[PDB]
């Protein structure tokens, strides 16, 4: 299914993903798209952070939906 | 000039839709900029609306 | 870009710079202006001490960013 993924920027990345398809595998490939490190990748969805030990079907995604990227650092 | 801080905040409005908008662009103007506020506000930085 | 140096009496400064233009160069645009030399214009933002030598993008600051502006008296 067909997921929106968007960033601080106003970027929408469109990205291949399915039910068994795991939250930690879905940052790793916008880590090969934009190429921003899975530390600086948190998943927010409809304000609240996804797990890394779960799946779509766990937080009930369906088709089109979308998903909040929020970027962040810990340098200063 | 409040033209980029407020355009900023409207985009983590649409990231967070359960932040108030008039503390989005107070802390705008602590950190100046999305990668912090954002990232702050899971941390605890901005109040969460509370029933008060 | 256009950023926001505000001094310790609480005056702002809008100065017109870019990523790829330095600290030193930002202290020499507001010497030029308030007349303050640049070996008492302490410039910090957000407790990052800005070096002479390093670039804007080196910090990471965007527009309409605050930095604050601390005069050093007294010293070698």
């Amino acid at each position: 299914m067909q997921i929106f993924v968007k960033t601080l920027t106003g970027k929408t990345i469109t990205l291949e993903v399915e039910p068994s398809d795991t939250i930690e595998n879905v940052k790793a490939k916008i880590q090969d798209k934009e190429g921003i490190p899975p530390d600086q990748q948190r998943l927010i969805f409809a304000g609240k952070q996804l797990e890394d030990g779960r799946t779509l079907s766990d937080y009930n995604i369906q088709k089109e939906s979308t998903l909040h990227l929020v970027l962040r650092l810990r340098g200063g | 000039s409040n033209s980029q801080l407020n355009a900023m905040a409207h985009q983590i409005q649409e990231m967070f839709p359960q932040v108030p908008y008039h503390l989005v662009l107070q802390d705008l103007q602590l950190t100046r900029s999305v990668e912090i506020t954002t990232d702050n506000i899971l941390e605890g930085r901005i109040q969460v609306p509370f029933p008060t």
